[PDB]
């Protein structure tokens, strides 16, 4: 509510007014390391306070606990606080331990004013009612679901605080039955970062080809499991493409051309075979069910059909013969409405530069999140770890550069790499049948497989989880139902738990599923005992103890919160 | 018979491509984009300092814009829907529907600090103020180009029953007082080989732009590429349109005596003695989107011949004799403006009673070269009449040099009476 | 448009060799073609003054006007002027005009103190007599020019603007503008003679200066002499028809159409026009240019219809009256114009304000006899009214005592004491 989308820029004009001093730094911006969608948010953020000269610091944060230390080892002199991709969900002056009447400068009339500004820009829709009403210091970059939804829970919040028999407990407990209803809600995003902060852009009049195509890949990101939101943002980036397009052309090695081309919705097109895109895409093995042979049968059975040979399919798509490639959305057409692959077709956003190659949207951001996974006593093991991610974040902040392209070369061999990995934990989860049916819940739990060692990254395990969503998203058979996945770690000795929330299929087009996880988590971990982390910011991956694994998911299926 | 076209300062025809320019001035550009049955407009300023650039989603279509320190206006001409938006953000923007009749249509629009004009087909010319208030109904002869500076407003009319005319007024906060009432216009029509007709289907009139000068004033670029300034239009009595550029004559001058046809000028803004504006090539007249640095062009009076030209050269080298003709007369052009806009308006800046003094200097130092090449050819009476317009003393003493080495004594008894005569 | 190059009282060639370029009052000027090669003659009709010349020309000037002092030659193609003064003692000069694509010199005009180019695009060029340039402006196309003491009458028409009219004069200090591009009140013409005339000047402007006190004066298609009265202030501006020759051709043959006698004009002097008769069956004057005749002013109030059936042609008293009445007040109100501003020139002038008065007062007196013959009070009250001096009141009480007629009296002796008393 502090801040709606109009008065974005006034927001940036109050930034500039605390931090536009050559003589100090006075701006820290922090990060949530591990999204694709703060890294070309932070991005887009960095190219504009570099155009402008504003001094920055900009760090990743992975943990809650992360930031509470660096947070609390915070400057004074520090007056402009950027927090991007977290921040929405908890309440800040009681993470933060923050008091207003030790920040307070020049009271004195009604007016306030502080030493220092703390800007959020979180995705997720759970909204703090304390940190969007009743902070001054706490400033939220809202999307706008405030002035059409939040308007009881507003009314209700405020005559909760400016009241301080049955006609008190009458409208009290009401309000406050009201705002419980409110909370205990799950998790959902409807919004990017990148399209607010291009918004800000636009309102400020700083939009170019490199920040439209970092807003293109923050809203990409977000298309494996949040497609409505894609499918909402796609209208204004094909409006903002052909606005910032030039008139027309050869090809040239200094014309950048961005264009809105059939982009098919497979992993690694043009840097991959094409037998090797259809064989390791969540959809195709989705819809056909190429883990086991019969799929692959069909899948060499629709190669027959399509005119493609085995040769020609398996060779390198920058090397494939022409004669399949032009006329393959004309093959697409006619063949793969038999097979169920009609959604395959779909127009993305692809962007050439020079003579070296086209990269599409989707590519790009596989590459991204394959150099944030796999990019390079027990708690110096997990200082160690967390710095290692912050390094592999760092290095994909210095792939989103247009000069170092090798590093997107080995984002893409990585990003080959992990699907093989993902592909082969993948059927090795569906022939053994791991899947436990807990009537509320699906349960898989890895104890053992190939190459565990990178599943204790986040990602990662979230890429298997949404390879089993949308592996048993199409079996009509059994219907929606949340996923807990977990994976051991043997050196550490933790069960790492994901919670996955379930989709509808792909081809369908209504109200999207929420994420119900972080409400039993917080529960089971405020009545028992457990030892675990809650320090994730996407606030359904905990840490648990491999003996006090079971015992949790004995409370969690006997939680009606799911 | 004759179809009138909205008409913005500088724009650009759509041509094959799905974009254009609305209007282009000393301020900014304004820019229009197809978007699938919607428009995209980006308003953009050469100024980054004092306006931040911007840009919204049209949903209206529209074809008219105008660009000044303190609003945008934008108008549809087919509707009769026009738009004012402050830069500020300050005052709001109003949205106002004209009444247009069967065959009406907005020709062009203006801004003022406390105005905002609109022009239509048929004559009419309504006036509100900035807020949205209506303040004038007049009819006049149909209104085919308007361009406002301050309180000053420029107009162009044409019909087929007035003929082509031209109306400047200074309407202000008080004060109002109209200069000149569709007095005719002294430009000359094209012509009416699809490069040229894409543009002419689109501007019939050749107007490639019409302003003001950075001192106020009145600057017409018509379609056979002069620029015509309005020299002494505060007296009526006095009024004179001087052309100051040809500039297709100085277009094949740094050519190298080429008929020279894939360049083309784009006039933007008059400076003190230097036009702002694009020289595109190509095979159109009109600039792109990926808009290129606006080129200086000094301003030369036409006196230059291309005969003398292509003689002496057997880069075109001019001789010192009409070099110091043409510095000559575009000196004393200059200084006459110069002078009747420090009397009259003041300077603005401190620059100006300098640069004045150096251009008198400039005009005397051409005077004196003119009277060498009299004094060359043993002509007493033409080296008389060249130092009779002399006007400082300084420079008088040279042309008793020059008339010492020329070895002409009746010349040095006739500059010495006309220094007695300048004693009292 | 044709935009064809004009001198005034220029004469085409008309499938012969010689023709003219410029007649004035000083003389006029001729051009022989001749094996490739043009022969200019001028000739002055002041014999006594200075001696004619020949010279000879490769170049084609098609341009000219001639004044007192000098003679300035102007090719329309090429833009190559000239001016050739006729003492000696001054050096001729020569410039080349800058002109565009298409562009040609239209007319040319010389000063004492001025050389004039105008230019098919508006390209007004100003210089002195010694060729240095004073001013570059753009105007209305150019169709004719004319100057006489650093005053200038321009014609200007396009297709944009229509046809207009300027009356610039310089000054030492500044330029003034009287009337900028007026629109002007000459009609346009609409077998061979006329196909060779309209081909050579498409505009119809016989001849084009300025009377002998500086009073811009036109002669057009029309055969009918325009004189721009109250010029001085641009706000009571007359275009007067002064003339309407056809008229009194027709007068002059004795109430017959003629074909074969037409008017060519030269300059106008106070109360003559000097004009060629010209006798042929073409309308422009041959070889044998004979002495240039005179032709009194008539203004155009007379009726064809009724002149052919009252009847050397003997016109009726009341038509004389108006006739010398409407004269006289348009010779009084232009005289008293001229000698206000610019003061005496050959010094009569004075006795001639005495005698036109005299003579309007008299042409008065006769529409007051021919008023009251017919017994009409309150019509010769009328005419009592704009009588001048107080003798001719007692002319006016003379006649009225004669018709029988007091109530005329009782207030012409009224307005007598209004007038001497106040």
């Amino acid at each position: 509510m502090y801040y709606g989308i109009s008065q974005f820029s006034e927001a940036y004009n109050k930034i500039l007014r605390n931090s536009s001093s050559h003589s100090s730094c006075q701006l820290v911006i922090f990060v949530s390391c591990l999204n694709i969608d703060a890294l070309c948010a932070t991005k887009m953020l960095s190219l504009l306070f570099k155009k402008q000269l504003v001094q920055s610091q900009i760090v990743p944060i992975f943990g809650y606990s992360e930031l509470r230390r660096h947070y609390s080892q915070l400057d004074d002199n520090i007056n402009s606080l950027l927090l991007v991709g977290f921040g929405g969900v908890i309440d800040l002056e009681a993470f933060l331990e923050i008091d207003p009447q030790e920040y307070v400068i020049d009271t004195d009339s009604g007016e306030q004013s502080f030493r220092r500004d703390i800007y959020v820009l979180d995705a997720h829709r759970p909204w703090n009612l304390d940190n969007i009403f009743g902070s001054q210091i706490i400033q939220c970059f809202d999307d706008g679901t405030v002035d059409d939804t939040l308007g009881e829970q507003k009314e209700a919040y405020y005559k909760l605080l400016e009241l301080d028999r049955k006609q008190r407990k009458k409208q009290i407990h009401e309000y406050e039955g009201v705002l419980e209803e409110y909370y205990s809600q799950g998790t959902t995003v409807v919004n990017s970062i990148s399209a607010q902060i291009y918004s800000l852009l636009s309102a400020i009049g700083e939009t170019n080809l490199s920040n439209l195509w970092l807003n293109i890949l923050g809203t990409t990101s977000l298309d494996i499991a949040y497609a409505q939101v894609y499918n909402r943002l796609y209208p204004l980036l094909q409006d903002e493409v052909k606005r910032l397009t030039p008139s027309s052309s050869v090809k040239t090695p200094d014309t950048l051309t961005l264009n809105i081309q059939p982009d098919y919705y497979l992993f690694l097109l043009r840097h991959s075979s094409l037998y090797d895109s259809f064989y390791y895409s969540n959809y195709v093995n989705a819809k056909l069910s190429l883990w086991n042979e019969n799929g692959k049968k069909r899948l060499h059975k629709m190669f027959a059909r399509m005119g493609i040979p085995l040769s020609t399919a398996q060779e390198t798509w920058l090397y494939m013969d022409h004669s399949i490639k032009r006329e393959l959305g004309i093959i697409f057409d006619k063949n793969l409405d038999r097979y169920g692959l009609q959604d395959i077709i779909r127009d993305g956003f692809v962007r050439t530069l020079g003579y070296r190659g086209s990269i599409s949207a989707s590519e790009f951001v596989e590459a991204l999140t394959a150099l944030l996974e796999v990019g390079n006593n027990s708690a110096q093991k997990l200082t160690n770890l967390r710095k290692r991610w912050v390094s592999n974040f760092w290095l994909s902040w210095d792939a989103l550069d247009d000069r170092k392209v090798e590093l997107l070369n080995r984002g893409i061999q990585l990003a080959q790499d992990l699907q093989r990995a993902i592909f082969n934990t993948g059927v090795a989860i569906l022939e053994k049948k791991l899947i436990k049916h807990l009537r509320i819940y699906r349960l898989c739990v890895l104890q053992d497989g190939p190459d565990l060692d990178l599943y204790r990254n986040p990602l990662t395990l979230l890429r298997l989880g949404n390879w089993l969503i949308e592996c048993c998203a199409e079996s009509e058979d059994k219907q929606l139902l949340p996923m807990v996945l977990a994976s051991i770690d043997e050196n550490t000795d933790t069960y790492l738990v994901a919670g996955l929330t379930p989709r509808y299929p792909r081809g369908l087009d209504k109200k999207p599923i929420l994420n119900n996880f972080s409400m039993a988590f917080q529960q089971i971990t405020a009545e028992t005992d457990a030892k675990v982390r809650i320090d994730n910011f996407e606030s359904s991956i905990i840490e648990i103890r491999r003996e006090d694994l079971s015992p949790f998911l004995e409370k969690l299926t006997l939680s009606g919160l799911l | 018979k004759f179809r009138y076209m909205p008409f913005s300062p500088a724009g650009t025809p759509f041509g094959f491509t799905d974009r254009r320019y609305l209007t282009m001035n000393e301020v900014g550009y304004v820019s229009t984009v197809k978007n699938s049955e919607q428009y995209s407009i980006t308003v953009s300023f050469f100024d980054v300092g004092r306006f931040r650039e911007y840009h919204f989603e049209d949903l209206f279509g529209y074809d008219l814009c105008f660009l000044n320190e303190k609003g945008t206006l934008f108008g549809q001409s087919k509707t009769g829907q026009i738009q004012y938006r402050p830069h500020d953000s300050i005052h709001s923007n109003w949205t106002k529907i004209i009444p247009l009749q069967a065959g009406e249509r907005i020709t062009s629009v203006a801004a003022t600090p406390v105005r905002v004009i609109v022009g239509t087909s048929l004559g009419y010319f309504r006036s509100f103020n900035q807020f949205g208030v209506p303040f004038a109904v007049e009819k006049t002869s149909p209104i085919v180009a308007l361009t406002a500076q301050n309180y000053r407003v420029f107009s162009v009319h044409y019909s087929q029953f007035h003929g082509l005319s031209y109306s400047l007024s200074e309407l202000g906060t008080s004060s109002k007082r109209y200069y000149k009432r569709e007095c005719p216009l002294p430009m000359s029509l094209p012509n009416i080989k699809d490069a040229n007709l894409d543009y002419y289907n689109f501007n019939p009139m050749g107007i490639k732009s019409l302003f003001f000068s950075s001192y106020g004033d009145p600057c017409i670029f018509g379609s056979d590429n002069t620029l015509l300034l309005l020299s002494k239009w505060r007296s009526p009595e006095e009024s004179k349109w001087l052309p100051i550029l040809d500039s297709n004559m100085e277009i094949w001058k740094m050519s190298g005596g080429k008929e020279t046809t894939d360049i083309h000028v784009w006039p933007l803004a008059l400076a003190y003695d230097t036009l702002n504006c694009i020289l595109v090539k190509g095979k159109h007249i009109w600039p792109e989107f990926p808009l290129p640095l606006p080129s200086e062009m000094e301003i030369r009076m036409p006196v230059f011949v291309k005969s003398k030209l292509l003689e002496e050269n057997k880069e075109i080298q001019i001789p010192v004799s009409m070099a110091a003709e043409e510095e000559y007369l575009r000196s004393k052009v200059l200084s006459e403006l110069l002078t009747d806009t420090l009397e009259n308006d003041g300077e603005m800046y401190g620059n100006e009673n300098e640069v004045l003094a150096a251009l008198n200097g400039a005009y005397d130092k051409a005077l004196l070269r003119l009277f060498a090449s009299a004094c060359s050819d043993q002509n007493v009476e033409k080296a008389l009449s060249l130092a009779h317009e002399l006007k400082q003393d300084r420079a008088l003493t040279a042309a008793v040099k020059i008339s010492e080495r020329a070895e002409l004594p009746s010349l040095v008894k006739k500059i010495n009476n006309i220094r007695e005569a300048r004693y009292e």
